[PDB]
């Protein structure tokens, strides 16, 4: 395949190319070229910070404790993974992204506190 | 004045269920871990369950591990215990108590400071 | 039996001096687009139990604003016509010799042998200059005053000098703390402190003697200084009420334009369509008296409780440091403020005459000069005096208007803000240990 | 609350707002603005590198094996967490920061080596 | 020792100075100085991204499931760790670096998928 | 080297009239041209 | 004695001494310098 080769593939199939996409995020006139590189770095770091905040700091794929709400475009399970591409999915739930992210942050802080308490039990 | 006041209880058939609750005041409810302690008629004291102050961590004595639920509502200042699949061996006074584990920022205790008077449960 | 734990995201900070970015709203000299169009939304977080000290006299935001304004001004003039050809021996007479008013002898009618757009041709040009723009060489022969130090750049005569407000904003990792207290004298703790991303809009108004169109004090006149006991330092006085000032140049002028090169032309004062009058400013007399009464009352709180406060006119120097000055309508005015500082305070309009100049030397930058084109028609200005800059020399202390150093005009708006660096990492003991 | 809303709160209370602060670390004339952004990125990375070095790479809160020394401003336990703000704490132990950091680095390298040995036991 | 003090030491001995080296990766005319800083940041991030991709996101030392091939300069085990420096080792296997990296990426994606399946077993 | 990855099942709309690549090319060319002339002789004396 | 290619006479030789040779240079003429304005803010200096 190669970079974005999986863009037209189903969401399930495309889950096998996350490595490929991840590597291509990093790999006066001149000042505007320099500005663009700096902004690209800041963007990269923001995505990494969210993964860190959500408790998914070193994974391309991870699980969380936030249940999927049926209100968030319930489109079955197999229909999403086998008969839809990621480009379509990103529109199906575009109005829920901020809700989901907020939930992911909250159901991390709750976990860190529980872990901290357990480490204090002699 | 710190008070823990239990309610609920009564006689239930073996194989049945019931729920106990405890209201509390005189302290910030949300600042303390709580537990239920069993006083069987002639045994005096058995630990049953422990819940932390945020209501997220629960621990049980093995004998009730698959049957009892300990829960909290910090807006109501209420501690509660749901007991399922009751046995005759569970006949006891069940006491509401504050203590046990703590927040890890605040001098963990591992003992009980306050006791209610307890609900009587017969099975 | 306690263990070190690590917390990241800890709400602490340290004082820091960094670069702020400029944010904007809205041709015009400040429309540079270097200052980023933003959402003015004044999001603010009150810090309920935080008290932190401020020091407006060591505020690097002031130093940055000073440099940003000068740099901006200079860049706006950079591409405009250089009036090198005007620094030539000039022949002059008086514009209206038959005048017995304050303006007699003020406007001169001068002629030049001027450059045309072709290299081998000259043209005779007649134009009007103000007395303050020329000196005699010894009709008499004159030279423009810039000829001692600099070429004059034509002030890009399409571009407005209206002081469009700008906002300073912190970059990520930084925050601006707003004092929010009352009766804040510029230093020490502010128990009302809150955090903002951006400052309020600040108008880059440039003036001497008096501060115009700034912020007013919330309750009472506030007197601030770096060192109140040191007569070498000045005093910034922030009023709690505006004094309205009405300024004008009541002369209907006509402006002419001459080509002086292949794509260059300069503008000049052509004639007067009527009769010559002196520019002036109107201050309500009673209002000014009340204003001084408030200032005196407040000076007495820390200085001279039972003594005499005397106001006097400035001591001397050239106009840029002895008179009130401002730009209005794009014109440059110099006004005599002696009528405002003529009283002794012991334990119905007012009129200030004004002069104007075409050749301007801003921010004491020696070696540069700007030619302000004359403005067609009549100028009417309305503004709010929001403060004063005073300096002070037994039983009587004498106060005089100050100015010249423009940073004083920005401290008066930026005294409320401090920039800090967020340092979100720290440790503390807890009872938790790693399982290892 | 919002950004720095917890600054006047006790250290304990403020531990619940770490997420808020973390997100606001990322979220010729023009060249100095560009320089400031670059330096902010380098600062961010230095803090992240320390968390990585200390074995606390993806957490806002973590525990270590370094004991607290009583010489490091022993101020009890409950007094620190309930009657002090983070701003005050940062001054109470400002002269011990480098000592603590050095200890945190050492009692990581010791742990990585022990883990490496255990993974070689058949 | 100090920065690069271990460069002439054996590979084994030098494994104890990884902390030292890691910290020194972060710690018109002016525009070229700014450019150099930006590029240094991008380089740093690329190394961190690989560690993330390989499943070694927060460690200076980590293990993988890729076996060492004898074709990759088999030089024994004790000879490499006790009688060779890292500078020499980097030449001994310079033509296998890309092969090894590719294997490390593949034997991560396989692991993430297996973990994902296990988390779905009730 | 024109490395290219075909997107086998992707369809996406284009709009050449709103293409900022055009605006960038326009500015880059003018800027370049102007910089190349910048250091060269000014024929001020010929406007005679 | 250092060179890029010591056998190539097209290359030079850098010789680094292991001892300094002190050199004393002078312009033993007491000169006076004058200054003339040649423009609006410009002046040049010259040997008077
Ligand atoms: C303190 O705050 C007050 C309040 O805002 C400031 O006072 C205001 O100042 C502005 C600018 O001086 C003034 O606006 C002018 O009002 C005139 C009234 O008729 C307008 O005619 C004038 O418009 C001309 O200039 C504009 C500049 O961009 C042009 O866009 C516009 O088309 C007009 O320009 C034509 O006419 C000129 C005249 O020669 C000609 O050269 C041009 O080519 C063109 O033909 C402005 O709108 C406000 O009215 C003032 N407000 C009040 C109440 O008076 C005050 O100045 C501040 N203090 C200080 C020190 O700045
Ligand atoms: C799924 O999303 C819906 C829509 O927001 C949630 O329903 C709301 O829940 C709040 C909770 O107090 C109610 O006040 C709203 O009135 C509910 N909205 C509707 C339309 O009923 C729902 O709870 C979410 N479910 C889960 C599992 O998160
Ligand atoms: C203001 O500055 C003056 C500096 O002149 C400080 O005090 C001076 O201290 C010297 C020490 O010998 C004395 O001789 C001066 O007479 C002092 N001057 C004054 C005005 O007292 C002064 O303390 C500073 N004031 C404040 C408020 O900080
Ligand atoms: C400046 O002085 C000149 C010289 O006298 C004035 O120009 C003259 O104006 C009268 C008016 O009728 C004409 O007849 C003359 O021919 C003009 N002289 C020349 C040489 O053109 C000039 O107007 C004065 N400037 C202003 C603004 O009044
Ligand atoms: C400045 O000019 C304004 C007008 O633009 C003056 O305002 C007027 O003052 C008279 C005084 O009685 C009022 O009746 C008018 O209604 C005012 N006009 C407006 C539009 O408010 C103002 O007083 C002048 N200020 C000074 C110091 O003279
Ligand atoms: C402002 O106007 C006053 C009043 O005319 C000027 O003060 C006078 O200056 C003349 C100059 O020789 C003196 O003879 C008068 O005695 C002064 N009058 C007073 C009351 O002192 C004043 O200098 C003007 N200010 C400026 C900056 O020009
Ligand atoms: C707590 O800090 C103190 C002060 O540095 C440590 O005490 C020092 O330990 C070294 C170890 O050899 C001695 O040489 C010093 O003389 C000790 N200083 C004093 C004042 O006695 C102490 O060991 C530290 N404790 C812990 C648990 O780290
Ligand atoms: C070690 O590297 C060698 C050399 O690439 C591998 O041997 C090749 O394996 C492929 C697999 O199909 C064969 O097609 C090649 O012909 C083999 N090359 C040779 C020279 O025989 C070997 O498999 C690798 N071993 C491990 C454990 O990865
Ligand atoms: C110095 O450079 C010369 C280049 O002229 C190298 O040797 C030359 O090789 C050509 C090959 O045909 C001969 O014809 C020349 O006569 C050679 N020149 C000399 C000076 O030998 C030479 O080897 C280089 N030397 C070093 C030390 O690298
Ligand atoms: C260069 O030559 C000129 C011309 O002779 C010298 O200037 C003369 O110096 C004598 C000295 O008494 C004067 O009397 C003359 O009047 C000067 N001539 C002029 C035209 O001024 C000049 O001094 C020589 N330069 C130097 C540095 O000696
Ligand atoms: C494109 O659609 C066809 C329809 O059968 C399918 O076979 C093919 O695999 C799809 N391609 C991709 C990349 O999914
Ligand atoms: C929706 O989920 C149900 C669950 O069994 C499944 O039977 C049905 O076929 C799904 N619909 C689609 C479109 O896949
Ligand atoms: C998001 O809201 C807009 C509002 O009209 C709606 O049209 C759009 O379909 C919504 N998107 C989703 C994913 O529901
Ligand atoms: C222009 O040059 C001539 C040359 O003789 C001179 O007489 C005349 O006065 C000059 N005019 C002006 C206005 O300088
Ligand atoms: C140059 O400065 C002196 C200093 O007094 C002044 O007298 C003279 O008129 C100045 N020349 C100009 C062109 O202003
Ligand atoms: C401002 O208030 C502080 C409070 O102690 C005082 O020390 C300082 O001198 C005051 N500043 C002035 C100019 O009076
Ligand atoms: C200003 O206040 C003084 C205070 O004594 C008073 O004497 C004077 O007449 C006042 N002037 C005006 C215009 O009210
Ligand atoms: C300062 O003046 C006020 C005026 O009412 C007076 O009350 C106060 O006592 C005075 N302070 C001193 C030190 O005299
Ligand atoms: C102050 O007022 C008196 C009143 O006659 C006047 O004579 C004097 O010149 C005034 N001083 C100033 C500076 O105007
Ligand atoms: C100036 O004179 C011209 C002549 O027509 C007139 O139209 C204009 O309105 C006058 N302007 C003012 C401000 O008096
Ligand atoms: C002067 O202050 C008054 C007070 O509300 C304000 O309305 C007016 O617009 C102000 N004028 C200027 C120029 O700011
Ligand atoms: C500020 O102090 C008061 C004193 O009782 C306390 O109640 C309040 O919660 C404190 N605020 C914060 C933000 O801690
Ligand atoms: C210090 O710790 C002891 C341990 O029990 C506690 O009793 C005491 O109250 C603490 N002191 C403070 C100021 O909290
Ligand atoms: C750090 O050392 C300085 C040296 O005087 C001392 O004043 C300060 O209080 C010390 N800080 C701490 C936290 O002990
Ligand atoms: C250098 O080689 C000698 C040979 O015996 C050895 O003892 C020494 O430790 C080596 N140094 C380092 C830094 O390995
Ligand atoms: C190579 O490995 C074998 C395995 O036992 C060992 O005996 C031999 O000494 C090693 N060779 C070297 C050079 O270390
Ligand atoms: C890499 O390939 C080149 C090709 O000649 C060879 O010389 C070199 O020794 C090889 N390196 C290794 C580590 O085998
Ligand atoms: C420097 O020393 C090396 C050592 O082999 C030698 O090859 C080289 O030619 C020498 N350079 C010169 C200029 O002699």
């Amino acid at each position: 395949l190669g970079f974005l080769g999986a863009a037209g593939s189903t969401m399930g199939a495309a889950s096998m190319t996350l490595t490929v996409q991840a590597r291509n995020l990093l790999s006066h006139w001149g000042i505007k070229q320099l500005q663009a590189r700096v902004l690209a770095v800041e963007h990269y770091l923001r995505d990494q910070q969210l993964l860190g905040i959500w408790g998914c700091s070193g994974k391309l794929i991870c699980c969380t404790n936030v249940p999927w709400n049926s209100s968030w475009s319930n489109r079955n399970l197999s229909e999403i993974w086998d008969n839809m591409t990621w480009l379509q999915w990103d529109k199906e739930i575009s109005n829920y992204t901020q809700i989901i992210y907020g939930l992911l942050e909250e159901s991390q802080n709750q976990q860190e506190k529980n872990e901290q308490d357990l480490l204090a039990l002699d | 004045e710190v008070q823990l006041v239990e309610t609920g209880g009564g006689l239930v058939q073996p194989g049945g269920s019931l729920k106990l609750s405890c209201r509390a005041s005189g302290y910030t409810f949300s600042s303390f871990a709580m537990s239920w302690v069993r006083q069987a008629p002639g045994k005096g004291l058995e630990w049953v369950s422990l819940i932390n102050d945020r209501g997220g961590l629960t621990f049980y004595v093995d004998s009730v591990k698959g049957r009892f639920t300990i829960s909290r509502d910090n807006s109501k200042n209420t501690l509660s215990l749901q007991m399922h699949s009751l046995r005759d061996g569970d006949t006891a006074v069940y006491y509401c108590a504050t203590g046990g584990m703590s927040s890890a920022l605040q001098s963990s205790k591992y003992y009980f400071d306050f006791w209610g008077q307890g609900a009587l449960v017969t099975v | 039996n306690l263990w070190v734990t690590v917390y990241y995201g800890v709400p602490v900070w340290k004082d820091a001096e960094t670069t702020l970015f400029c944010a904007s709203d809205a041709h015009n000299v400040w429309a540079t687009h270097a200052c980023v169009p933003t959402d003015p939304n004044p999001q603010e977080i009150h810090l309920e139990n935080v008290t932190e000290e401020f020091n407006m006299w060591k505020n690097n935001m002031v130093e940055q604003m000073h440099e940003d304004i000068i740099s901006l001004w200079d860049q706006s003039l950079k591409p405009c016509v250089k009036l090198t050809p005007l620094c030539v021996t000039l022949q002059c007479t008086n514009y209206a010799p038959k005048l017995r008013s304050m303006m007699r002898g003020e406007i001169k009618n001068c002629s030049f042998n001027m450059t045309t757009e072709l290299r081998d041709k000259k043209q005779k040009v007649y134009s009007l200059f103000y007395r303050l723009d020329v000196v005699q060489i010894n009709n008499k022969e004159y030279r423009l005053i810039n000829c001692n130090t600099s070429a004059i750049t034509q002030a890009c005569p399409k571009v407005s000098f209206e002081p469009i407000p700008i906002h300073y904003c912190a970059p990520a990792g930084f925050a601006i703390l707003k004092c929010k207290d009352k009766k804040f004298n510029g230093t020490g703790p502010c128990p009302s402190v809150s955090t903002v991303q951006c400052t309020h809009g600040i108008k880059p108004v440039v003036s001497t003697q008096l501060l115009l169109n700034g912020s007013l004090a919330e309750e009472e006149v506030i007197i601030r200084s770096e060192n109140i006991t040191n007569n070498a330092k000045n005093i910034l006085v922030q009023l709690n009420t505006p004094v309205q000032i009405n300024c004008t140049r009541p002369s209907n002028n006509t402006v002419k334009s001459i080509r002086i090169g292949p794509g260059q032309a300069f503008y000049y004062f052509g004639d007067v369509l009527g009769h010559v009058r002196m520019a002036h400013c109107n201050i309500s007399k009673a209002t000014w008296n009340e204003t001084l009464g408030k200032v005196v009352k407040q000076l007495r709180k820390h200085f001279g409780n039972n003594t005499i406060i005397r106001f006097a006119q400035s001591s001397g120097g050239d106009l840029e440091v002895t008179t009130h000055s401002f730009n209005c309508g794009g014109e440059f005015f110099y006004c005599n403020t002696s009528g405002l500082f003529n009283s002794t305070w012991i334990s119905d309009s007012l009129i200030l005459p004004c002069w104007i100049k075409q050749i301007i030397n801003m921010w004491q930058r020696i070696g540069q000069a700007m030619y302000a084109p004359p403005i067609q028609g009549v100028i009417r200005c309305v503004s709010n005096i929001t403060g004063l800059i005073l300096t002070r020399d037994s039983t009587t202390e004498t106060f005089r208007p100050g100015g010249g150093d423009m940073r004083d005009n920005w401290r008066s708006e930026l005294y409320k803000y401090k920039v800090v660096k967020i340092e979100p990492l720290g440790v503390a003991p807890t009872r938790c240990k790693r399982r290892v």
